[PDB]
């Protein structure tokens, strides 16, 4: 009797065929809405995620702030309905990298796409960026996500020295599942809830990790930094991996 | 960026001076964002003896349990800093506090084999009969170590 979508939004998407995303791994429910002339996407998160980097409302705000700055989907409609946050958006331009490229067996292109991402992020002025990510915000949120185990590794991590931060625009989940490409260039970024101001070594560390477990050769990592035009700080990179490895 | 968050970070980072400044400016001595971890847990984590007594002086709860049931005393035993376990015991630390696997600090020191901490826990009345949740007492962790040291201080 009670719907998780407003009657008004249901009306609006009536003529699209809903196809739930069976890939995706976050707490969000994602549906492709297949239409006659185009496809939309509906992404929804439940109430307990309110105020987190998993709330689609944050995603929605970041998508709106990034317009003109990064290629992202358009926001078509957002609502809260009974504790749920619902975002209807346009389909990203291009082809999700991970599908049609990581299997094209050309590992230098992956590295370069990532370098190109980092470059794009570094050029964005974050003076009025609506969100900021810190060690504290990251920890708090982890606390909450676990509101309802072995502590040794947490305390080992917390004893570790935190590198001083240099804030840039940060994707926060930089990975080919969220990056779209088209005729060479980056054409789209999705999954933006964790995005905002953060230390530059956050995204770079993700890139190093992903190069390491999905390509598996140090010279590729060394190429990555040649592409970036900076030297690695392995201490900083190690730090943010550890952080993200607290499960 | 409030005083609580700044105090947790200064405690976490081991910056004793900043801990003292923040406390003087009104910071909550039992602040805990994330996991029930207080400044006292954090300063114990780091082995920072002097600042521990400043926080007790500011009325820090020596038996505050985090979200794994680990008290500062559990942590001091894990880290194996004799100086720190001694001071926490002096200030009313619960020697038979149990975590969520059912360990007490004696259980944690027996795992790590920190011997002259096990003495101290025992004199402060650390019941050795203590069984963890899956049964296996501190005796059953002498054998994991193959120790004619820990067992041979256990009659
Ligand atoms: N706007 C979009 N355009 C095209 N595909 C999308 C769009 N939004 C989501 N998808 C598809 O759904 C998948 C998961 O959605 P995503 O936003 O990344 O959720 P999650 O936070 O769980 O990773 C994507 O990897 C992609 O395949
Ligand atoms: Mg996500
Ligand atoms: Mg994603």
């Amino acid at each position: 009797a009670k719907m998780r979508i407003s009657p008004e939004l249901k009306k609006l998407i009536e003529k699209y065929r809903s196809v739930k995303d069976t890939e995706g791994m976050s707490p969000a429910k994602v549906y492709k809405l297949v239409g006659e002339n185009e496809n939309l996407y509906l992404k929804m998160t439940d109430s307990r995620y309110k105020g987190t980097t998993y709330d689609v409302e944050r995603e929605k705000d970041m998508m709106l702030w990034l317009e003109g700055k990064l290629p992202v989907p358009k926001v078509l409609h957002f609502e809260r309905h009974d504790g749920w946050s619902n975002l209807l958006m346009s389909e990203a331009d291009g082809v999700l990298c991970s599908e049609e490229y990581e299997d094209e067996q050309s590992p230098e292109k992956i590295i370069e796409l990532y370098a190109e991402c980092i470059r794009l992020f570094h050029s964005i002025d974050i003076s009025d960026c609506p969100y900021t990510n810190s060690l504290d915000s990251r920890l708090a949120e982890l606390d909450y996500l676990l509101n309802n185990k072995d502590p040794r590794e947490l305390y080992d991590f917390l004893k570790t020295e935190k590198p001083e931060e240099e804030l840039v625009f940060s994707h926060g989940d930089l990975g080919d599942s969220n990056i779209f490409v088209k005729d060479g260039k980056v054409s789209g970024f999705i999954d933006l809830g964790r995005s905002g101001r953060a230390d530059k070594w956050y995204d770079i560390a993700f890139c190093v990790r992903s190069i390491r477990e999905d390509i598996g050769e140090e010279q590729y990592v060394e190429l990555f930094f040649d592409l970036l035009g900076i030297k690695p700080d392995w201490e900083k990179i190690k730090y943010y991996i550890l952080l993200d490895e607290l499960f | 960026s409030d005083l609580g968050k700044k105090l947790l970070e200064a405690a976490r980072a081991g910056q004793d001076d900043e801990v003292r400044i923040l406390m003087a400016n009104g910071a909550d001595v039992n602040a805990n964002d994330w996991f029930g971890i207080t400044p006292l847990h954090l300063v114990v984590n780091n082995g920072h003896l002097e600042i521990i007594e400043v926080l007790l002086k500011y009325a820090a709860d020596v038996n505050a349990s985090d979200k794994s049931g680990w008290t500062p005393l559990h942590l001091a035993a894990y880290r194996g800093h004799l100086e720190i376990v001694e001071v926490l015991l002096k200030y009313g630390a619960d020697v038979n506090a149990m975590d969520y696997q059912g360990y007490t600090p004696l259980h944690l020191a027996a795992e790590d084999g920190h011997l002259e901490i096990v003495e101290v826990l025992l004199k402060y009345g650390a019941d050795v009969n203590a069984q963890d949740k899956f049964g296996k007492t501190a005796f059953d962790i002498s054998i994991d170590n193959g120790n004619e040291d820990l067992a041979e201080i256990l009659q």
